RNA sequence: AAUUGUUGAAAGGGAAGGGCAUUUGAUCAGACAGGCCAGCAUCAGUUUUGGUGGCAGGAUAAAUCCAUAGGAAUGUAGCUUGCCUCGGUAAGUAUUAUAGCCUGUGGG
RNA sequence: AACUGGCGAUGCGGGAUGAACCGAACGUAGAGUUAAGGUGCCGGAAUACACGCUCAUCAGACACCACAAAAGGUGUUAGUU
RNA sequence: UUUGCUCCACACAAUAUAGAUGGAUACGAAUAAGGCGUCCUUGUGGCGUCGCUGAACCAUAGCAGGCUAGCAACGGUGCACUUGGCGGAAAGGCCUUGGGUGCUUGCUGGCGAAUUGCAAUGUCAUUUUGCGUGGGGAUAAAUCAUUUGUAUACGACUUAGA
């Protein structure tokens, strides 16, 4: 009999927290929280992603669960160097979040024929699976 | 302006509309709270008001100036021959209130009750319930399911019974039929009880004993169109007054520029439904008894 | 002015295990078990080690942060209430009519039947709260003793008795009759 | 978009649900609302009880029949909030209202149908946390609504028959999820992978 | 197979109006799944049809159509104004309407 | 007043025969465009020297871009304002990333907290705060603790369609 | 004519009648034999909404970036010290070291 | 009483409502753009964005306009010495 | 009173329609937290994983979807039957057994499509009623008048009459 007290483990506003922009000429780009302005503004910089160092309202951005070693106030070059170091982009790219994003980008770019081609394939996949769903 | 002298209103507003009742048999709008631990029996009975008389008895009221002394008291007498059970009715609870889901009827139905379902008995072919009576023919099948549904569901069980009005001096033949909630144990016992009593008869003493407080639920004797003075107990206007004096002088202030609901007007007096309570049973007579 | 973070410590003793899912707290120690619902209050619990738990309020105003401590207190009293336990002593007072107290039971109830208050013919009753035990103290005159694990159940069962004996229509400075809480404390001695 | 939209009333702020339900109606969309008794109102219980009593005292002086009518049931409370946002004396208004049904609990048909939720009237998303609110069935009961216990009884039973439904269902999707796994890595699968599926 | 629709579903909302004066010469059409002005500039110029039934057969059919065209966007939520060869009948408010794909430009 | 720009403005009483080349005085003005900014320039100049636009002349009007526009800075702000009952002097502290961004939010606060519209407000001084622990007000001092972090609970996500088939989750 | 009966058609949830508009029903003119209507294309007038190209100003934007000198702390490495399950902490020194930041000047 | 502007003699958009306020002055129409005023729903039009403030057991909610004061508050918010 | 009534079947007709046009796709609860998978000591449990919107999921190819052949599978789906079971909140619907039969675009074939002329919804929904045909099933009452008086201004109410 130990205590056992829930958790509630939140994503945090902190230096080196990577953050997915959601509205602006960046929007869909990752970036990192350099310094921290107040309860609602932050300083972001995402030189790898092409997003320019700026003060951004935290409402237009979504905290990811990614983090990395970044010195508070670090300039853009320092940011570029620490980012690559922690290998952020691979860490994010391989996550269910960023895969789901790419997956709907694809379904948007499907040509009418490719869309017809998906239908037949699903027909095929469904035939064999509806079978297997009757033998064990 | 302001009355002048304050005084209480004539009449009680919780008895509107003072209209004629929808039927001679006033409705039992409520039944005793159920205690499913007791045996099951009826919770109300049917009779015919016969008359009134006087009674003498010793009063037992420690502290009253009439303790251990004789009083004379007036008492009514209700004629009360056994009601005959002829159906059970099951009710289910719904967010819109109590709904009846079925009614199982006896197989055999007296011409008394069968008369109730007609307006012109003498001419009629009297086919009432005849196809229902068949439902017993086969093994039982369908009557069981219904009786079974009632046990399966039904938050409340009531019994259709009717009066043996031919055991009464009345001229009236067409008997009276009415539902009576059953207040003994267990839903399933209640229907079992009623099914057992189909066509069978039930007696007053098995409902009421001596010195019990019972309520009466009847339709007030009627008087027809009634002036404002006797109907509402309004002051007679003075003798000097033009165009009548069993009136109400001021029908209302100028504004609201309408006569209002709370103001006594002439209209129907009597034939109202009334639920009178706390009437002690001084005697439960048996007919087979000089 | 919206304070960014403030927390409090909830210290934990050797004989007790507190368990908090959502904000439903359960503390179990020697004297038994107590559970209390905190859903109404918007704080973040965080274990650190079976002798320590923290409660925190993120970005909170006065009225919120001010509710943070009183969450600590509440859980503390649950912890102590189940190690030591709680014991409230009240002592009857009357100027001429002996207040006459007993424990009556109608339908497994257990009540506190006060009689003759200020010489009243009335019979006052206070119900005994589940979790509280009432003993009438031997060795001391006109004492009553309510004991239990729930401070809030005792302090109230206490207070419901003292109030059943309020004095109407007399100068309550001269007519001091009543039953009053005279000492609030724990059950296990030395402590 | 769908012939009928069943809304689980639970957790929504009255006037905001009333406001989107109203517009939907007028745009041709049939709508039934369920669980009206688990509706919410901003402000604590007592305020909205008082508010209701203010409403309760208005009536035609000379005949309390013709004056306003005070319905107690949480559905009808809601309907009132809702009819107030429709030009209900026009024909078009009566047209639109017939496309609406409000219900306490989740009665037949709609208990097997899926019900949806209105984010912009969801209290948990709308009300600032720390604000006080009111449940509609509690409010309704304090002002003469009869059937709060019967509804909760029928609902508890319905939730029991539904927890089974779910349970059987989750059990079967475990097969389908397991089936789709062996079909993965196949030719169809990596092709569909390519096309985004 | 089961589907055949070559149009986008639509809804006849209101006439163009002020608070207290409408203009039957311009209907306001809600296009399914068009939610901004920028989305609805695609449908500008498409032809609209309101199909409806009648009791008297005419040219050997009991089915009649009022034809129109999306002409401009409306407000911020992808509502779209449109005009018809004959104004729409104000009972149609909330009825279904068919926005076609032509005059196309893909 | 809008979104702000900062101007250096320079003017000088019109040259006279007997006093040519008068003195030149500068102000830094926070306004949304160059026209308001010269209106403002003259507004204050008449509150110090004997001049008015009619008898003086603007010499130069120049935007002053933030020297370090991505360097988070702790600003102290000094302000005169009239309230309803009278006129008072304040000092507030704004932590933003450029003078112009902060003068903006000052004006919001004055309007929100003290109901002061733009006309009633005199910026007297806005300056960067060099050392920490010259920061006085605590609503700023909070944000200068070492290794600072904080979560953002009860996350609310702006729905894009009118209905929803889940049931939201304020998780973060 | 008011007003009335019959027949036929039609509408009517506390009046009726009216305006603009259209559905439906009824009814009718005219015109075809170029009459009525449409669709596309190329233009013209008015207008609305996008994509994209070339240039001008400014502190010849301010930044980032690079170079350089200086600096400090919400002090990185190292060191010292003190507990402390073999290092991890804590408080001291310590300004680039096994992070970096700030300030000025210069370059494009 | 004064100067101007109006209503009267005047409709149209706004102010729910309203002679005089705001906007704007009228031949019959089409397309466009606006004013004053609006854009949760009634109702055309962002349940738009941004920073604060306020929780009222009789909150508050837009000029004219359909009222409230002295004086109080250890409610909370920023300030002054 | 001119073969009337009802339920199933089809036929022709009329008359409708607040507005079909792939699918209303079922836990509950919490939100300062939860869903799912998994393991166990079955807990306020361990471990894993997910969210950041249904932009889903399912269905979707064939004369508006014609006539036909084969293979591989033993799967899927429509239809009428039949086995057992569940559902009363408005249940009037849900689940399960077994054969019969149609389809299958799981894959591989043969034939057809034009001239509706370069667009003209190009007609494929479901409402109610009406008339004959024949496959089941059923054979009343209420009202006027008369009468009671527990009723009544008149209607109405309550009685009685093969
Ligand atoms: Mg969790
Ligand atoms: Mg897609
Ligand atoms: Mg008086
Ligand atoms: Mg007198
Ligand atoms: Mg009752
Ligand atoms: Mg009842
Ligand atoms: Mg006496
Ligand atoms: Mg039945
Ligand atoms: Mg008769
Ligand atoms: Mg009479
Ligand atoms: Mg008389
Ligand atoms: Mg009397
Ligand atoms: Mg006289
Ligand atoms: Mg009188
Ligand atoms: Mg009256
Ligand atoms: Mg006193
Ligand atoms: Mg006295
Ligand atoms: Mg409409
Ligand atoms: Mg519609
Ligand atoms: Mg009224
Ligand atoms: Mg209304
Ligand atoms: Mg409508
Ligand atoms: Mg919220
Ligand atoms: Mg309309
Ligand atoms: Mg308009
Ligand atoms: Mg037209
Ligand atoms: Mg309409
Ligand atoms: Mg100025
Ligand atoms: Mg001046
Ligand atoms: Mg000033
Ligand atoms: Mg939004
Ligand atoms: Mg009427
Ligand atoms: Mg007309
Ligand atoms: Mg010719
Ligand atoms: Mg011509
Ligand atoms: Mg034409
Ligand atoms: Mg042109
Ligand atoms: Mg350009
Ligand atoms: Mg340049
Ligand atoms: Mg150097
Ligand atoms: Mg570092
Ligand atoms: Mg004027
Ligand atoms: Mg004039
Ligand atoms: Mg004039
Ligand atoms: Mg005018
Ligand atoms: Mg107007
Ligand atoms: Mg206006
Ligand atoms: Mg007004
Ligand atoms: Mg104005
Ligand atoms: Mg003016
Ligand atoms: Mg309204
Ligand atoms: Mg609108
Ligand atoms: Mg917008
Ligand atoms: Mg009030
Ligand atoms: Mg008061
Ligand atoms: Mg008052
Ligand atoms: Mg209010
Ligand atoms: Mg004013
Ligand atoms: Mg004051
Ligand atoms: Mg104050
Ligand atoms: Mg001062
Ligand atoms: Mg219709
Ligand atoms: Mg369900
Ligand atoms: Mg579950
Ligand atoms: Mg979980
Ligand atoms: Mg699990
Ligand atoms: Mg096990
Ligand atoms: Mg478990
Ligand atoms: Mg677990
Ligand atoms: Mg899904
Ligand atoms: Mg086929
Ligand atoms: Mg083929
Ligand atoms: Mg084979
Ligand atoms: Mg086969
Ligand atoms: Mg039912
Ligand atoms: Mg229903
Ligand atoms: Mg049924
Ligand atoms: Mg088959
Ligand atoms: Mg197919
Ligand atoms: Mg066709
Ligand atoms: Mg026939
Ligand atoms: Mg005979």
């Amino acid at each position: 009999t130990d205590s056992i007290v829930k958790a509630s483990n939140w994503r945090l506003v902190e230096v080196g927290r990577v953050v997915l922009i959601k509205k602006g000429q960046s929007a869909g780009k990752l970036a990192a929280i350099v310094e921290i302005i107040d309860q609602k503004k932050v300083l972001i910089d995402g030189p790898k992603a092409g997003v320019p160092r700026q003060a951004i309202n935290l409402g237009q951005v979504v905290l990811t669960p990614l983090t990395f070693a970044l010195p508070r106030g670090a300039r853009t070059a320092t940011v570029s160097k620490k980012w690559a170091a922690a290998a952020v982009c691979e860490k994010w790219a391989a996550s269910s979040w960023a895969k789901k994003i790419a997956q709907r980008e694809r379904r948007a770019a499907l040509t009418d024929f490719e869309r017809f081609q998906v239908m037949v394939l699903r027909k095929q996949k469904r035939y064999t699976v509806k079978k297997a769903l009757a033998k064990a | 302006s302001h009355r002048k002298y304050e005084a209480p209103r004539h009449g009680h507003l919780g008895f509107l509309p003072r209209k004629r009742a929808a039927s001679i048999r006033a409705r039992v709008k409520a039944f005793p709270k159920d205690d499913r631990s007791k045996p099951v029996a009826l919770t109300s009975f049917l009779g015919y008001k016969a008359g009134m008389t006087t009674i003498v008895r010793d009063l037992d009221r420690p502290g009253s100036k009439f303790h251990k002394r004789e009083v004379v008291e007036a008492v009514t007498v209700v004629d009360t021959p056994p009601v005959v059970v002829v159906g059970v009715v099951g009710y289910v609870e719904t967010p819109r209130g109590l709904r009846s889901l079925t009614t199982v009827w006896a197989e055999h139905l007296s011409d008394e009750v069968k008369r109730r379902f007609y307006k012109n008995w003498y001419k009629s072919k009297k086919k009432a319930f005849t196809k229902y009576s068949a439902k017993y023919a086969q093994d039982g099948a369908g009557i069981e399911r219904e009786l079974a549904r009632i046990k399966k569901y039904a938050s409340v069980v009531r019994v259709l019974v009717h009066t043996q009005i031919r055991k009464t001096p009345l001229a009236q033949k067409k008997a009276h039929l009415a539902e009576i909630q059953l207040n003994g144990g267990s839903i399933s016992e209640k229907v079992d009880w009623a099914r057992e009593h189909f066509e069978k008869t039930v007696a007053v003493d098995s409902v009421f004993e001596q010195n019990e407080m019972i309520d009466a639920i009847a339709v007030t004797k009627g008087h027809g169109f009634e002036g404002v003075t006797h109907r509402w107990g309004t002051k007679k206007l003075p003798r000097k007054t033009h165009r009548g004096l069993r009136k109400v002088a001021c029908i209302g202030a100028w504004h609201p520029a309408h006569v209002m609901w709370s103001v006594a007007r002439a209209g129907q007096r009597g034939y109202h439904s009334r639920t009178s309570i706390n009437h002690k049973i001084y005697r439960v007579g048996k007919g087979d008894d000089e | 002015m919206k304070y960014i973070q403030t927390e409090q410590q909830i210290e934990v003793p050797e004989g007790v295990t507190v368990s908090i899912k959502s904000r439903i707290v359960k503390v179990v120690g020697p004297r038994g078990t107590l559970t209390k619902n905190l859903k109404h209050i918007d704080v973040t619990f965080t274990k650190v080690n079976n002798q320590l738990i923290k409660v925190a309020v993120h970005n909170g105003g006065r009225k919120h942060v001010a509710a943070l401590r009183t969450v600590k207190s509440l859980v503390d009293n649950m912890i102590t209430g189940v190690t030591k336990g709680y014991k409230y002593k009240m002592r009857y007072v009357y100027a001429h009519f002996p207040i006459n107290v007993n424990i009556v039971e109608k339908d497994g109830a257990k009540f506190i039947e006060v009689r003759n208050f200020l010489g009243d013919k009335k019979i006052r009753n206070v119900p005994v709260r589940d979790g509280v035990t009432i003993e009438f103290s031997t060795n001391v005159k006109d004492e009553i003793v309510l004991s239990g694990n729930s401070v809030e159940d005792v302090s109230q069962n206490a207070a419901d008795l003292q109030q059943i004996c309020r004095v109407r229509n007399k100068d309550i400075r001269k007519f001091l009759d009543g039953i009053y809480v005279s000492h609030k404390g724990f059950i296990t001695e030395d402590l | 978009v769908e012939p009928v939209v069943v809304i689980d009333g639970k957790g929504h702020l009255v006037g905001r649900l009333a406001s989107v339900v109203a517009k939907q109606l007028l745009n041709g969309q049939k709508i039934v609302v369920v669980r009206a008794e688990e509706l919410n109102i901003s402000g604590e219980f007592f305020r909205n009880k008082l508010k209701y009593h203010d409403f309760l005292r208005k009536a035609t002086a000379f005949n309390k029949t013709r004056g306003p009518f005070h319905f107690r049931a949480p559905s009808r409370i809601f309907y009132k909030a809702l009819r107030g946002m429709v030009s209900h004396k026009t024909a078009r208004g009566k047209a639109a209202l017939e496309r609406l049904k409000v219900f306490e609990g989740i009665p037949p048909p709609y208990d097997k149908k899926k019900r949806v939720v209105v984010p912009q009237a969801l209290r948990v998303l709308r009300l600032k946390p720390g604000r006080k609110y009111t449940t509609l069935g509690k409010l309704s009961t304090s002002v003469g609504w009869k059937y709060e216990d019967v509804v909760a009884k029928l609902e508890a039973k319905r939730k029991v028959s539904s927890a089974e439904y779910y349970a059987k269902k989750r059990a079967f999707t475990k097969k389908v999820a397991s089936a789709n796994a062996t079909a993965a890595e196949s030719d169809v699968a990596k092709q569909l992978a390519a096309l985004g599926y | 197979a089961e589907s055949h629709r070559l149009y986008v579903k639509g809804k006849h909302l209101s006439y163009q109006r002020s608070k207290r004066v409408n203009n039957p010469n311009v209907s306001l059409i809600k296009i399914e799944g068009v939610a901004t002005p920028q989305d609805a500039q695609f449908y500008l110029g498409k032809r609209i049809a309101y199909v409806y039934r009648a009791s008297k057969e005419v040219r050997g059919s009991k089915i009649r159509v009022m034809w129109g065209k999306v002409t401009r966007t409306h407000g911020n939520s992808g509502v779209v104004r449109a005009t018809f060869r004959n104004n729409l009948p104000a009972k149609t408010f909330g009825a279904s309407v068919r926005i076609f794909l032509y005059p196309s430009n893909i | 007043m809008a979104h702000f720009k900062e101007y250096q403005v320079i003017g000088r009483r019109l040259p006279t025969e007997s006093v040519p080349e008068p003195k030149l005085f500068r102000m830094r003005i926070f306004a949304s465009n160059e026209v308001i900014a010269k209106s403002r320039y003259w507004y204050f100049l008449q509150k110090l020297h004997k001049v008015k636009k009619a008898s003086g002349e603007i010499v130069s009007i120049n935007q002053i871009n933030e020297a370090h526009p991505t360097k988070v800075k702790n600003f102290g702000v000094w302000v005169r304002y009239d309230s309803r009952s009278g006129t008072h002097n304040m000092y507030k502290e704004i932590r933003d990333v450029s003078r112009v961004a902060a003068v903006e939010t000052l004006y919001q606060d004055m309007a929100a907290r003290h109901r002061a519209r733009f006309r009633s407000i005199h910026i007297l001084k806005v300056a960067e705060i060099e050392k920490t622990a010259d920061v006085k007000r605590q609503y700023v001092k909070q944000f200068l603790t070492k290794d600072l972090k904080f979560p953002l609970p009860h996350r609310v996500q702006k729905s894009t369609k009118t209905f929803s088939y889940k049931r939201p989750s304020t998780f973060y």
